[PDB]
């Protein structure tokens, strides 16, 4: 299918408790493969997936240098942000960034990303053209002018079309047994009376990878979106994910309800019902 | 600034079967800022061997983490997750319900 | 492979 590589940076100030912590994590799809944490006893890029371990020392050194340099850059960015928002040096603030590349099913670049936030609010984003910026407020317009002056977008475009795509394809090959394997959900419906005249039907999906899934309930073939309780997809801990969707139905009407499952690992969408 | 309170799910890796080793998960998500305190409880008591994932975040910038411990479920033992965050006046305790 | 471009705010 389609694949993506993303890096996620978080830089968190903490006045009175040292310099801001910088954490970077790298993912292919829903699989983490590297981490860097400036609070580690020995900060360095660490492997988080078996297929990255084969990379040579030049690889670990290049990425560790980048992350050490970013630690300093985002500490300065946190100081700059205080000035842009007229904020005091007494509070804790957070800068976050996510960047990377998406491939289509052919394997070509579908689109690139580089978006940043301050205190959990959008700050600035590279536009889909990989040439211009959208700033969220007048502070980020100051950053925008700096990056336009420095032609930062041209450098990011070169990374997103080049190194990002090339190395994503490399990781997909080296990790093909896992990164290119979809595991379909194991599905079942459970039944829980809530009273003498209603019962909960809960449609479960377990053991699936990647995380993207659609679970929906129909009553007499009509979607029950407003009446459906849908939990957030959650990690099992073994790389796979879990999810459920529940509806409260009148007792004696259970067979009017069907659960519909869509997942990349399924050749066709699945329809299931309560089987008493 | 604007702050978001955590969502909490407590569940097992595999379907619960008494006497069979398993993993107890506490998944906290949707929260901002990132500092958070999570304990897993066995009959009220904090379990000492608890690992957690590396900090990352969702497309809406909210953070998530998985806290996990190996456990052997029984009929009597009760498990829960206790979460503290700046958005909470007091820690929130979510009991493990093997059907959710 | 991380990006080496510096993003100075």
């Amino acid at each position: 299918g389609s694949h993506s590589m993303r890096y996620f940076y978080t830089a968190m100030s903490r006045p009175g408790r040292g310099e801001p912590r910088f954490i970077a994590v790298g993912y292919v799809d829903d699989t983490q493969f590297v981490r860097f944490d400036s609070d580690a006893a020995s900060p360095r890029t660490e492997p988080r997936a078996p297929w990255i371990e084969q990379e040579g020392p030049e690889y670990w050194d290049r990425n560790t240098q980048i992350f050490k340099t970013n630690t300093q850059t985002y500490r300065e960015n946190l100081r700059i942000a205080l000035r842009y928002y007229n904020q005091s040096e007494a509070g804790s603030h957070i800068i976050q960034r996510m960047y990377g590349c998406d491939l289509g099913p052919d394997g070509r670049l579908l689109r690139g990303h580089d978006q940043s936030a301050y205190d959990g609010k959008d700050y600035i984003a590279l536009n889909e053209d990989l040439s211009s910026w959208t700033a969220a407020d007048t502070a980020a317009q100051i950053t925008q002018r700096k990056w336009e002056a420095a032609r930062v977008a041209e450098q990011l475009r070169a990374y997103l079309e080049g190194l990002c795509v090339e190395w994503l394809r490399r990781y997909l090959e080296n990790g093909k047994e896992t990164l290119q394997r979809a595991d379909p959900p194991k599905t079942h419906v459970t039944h829980h009376p809530v009273s003498d005249h209603e019962a909960t039907l809960r449609c479960w999906a377990l053991g699936f990878y990647p995380a993207e899934i659609t679970l929906t309930w129909q009553r007499d073939g009509e979607d029950q979106t407003q009446d459906t309780e849908l939990v957030e997809t959650r990690p099992a801990g073994d790389r796979t994910f879990q999810k459920w969707a529940a509806v409260v139905v009148p007792s004696g009407e259970e067979q009017r309800y069907t659960c519909h499952v869509q997942h990349e690992g399924l050749p066709k969408p699945l329809t299931l019902r309560w089987e008493p | 600034m604007i702050q978001r309170t955590p969502k909490i799910q407590v569940y097992s890796r595999h379907p619960a079967e008494n006497g069979k080793s398993n993993f107890l998960n506490c998944y906290v998500s949707g929260f901002h800022p990132s500092d958070i305190e999570v304990d897993l409880l066995k009959n009220g008591e904090r379990i000492e061997k608890v690992e957690h994932s590396d900090l990352s975040f969702s497309k809406d910038w909210s953070f998530y983490l998985l806290y996990y411990t190996e456990f052997t479920p029984t009929e009597k033992d009760e498990y829960a997750c206790r979460v503290n965050h700046v958005t909470l006046s007091q820690p929130k305790i979510v009991k493990w319900d093997r059907d959710m | 492979q991380a990006s080496q471009e510096v993003k100075n705010w």
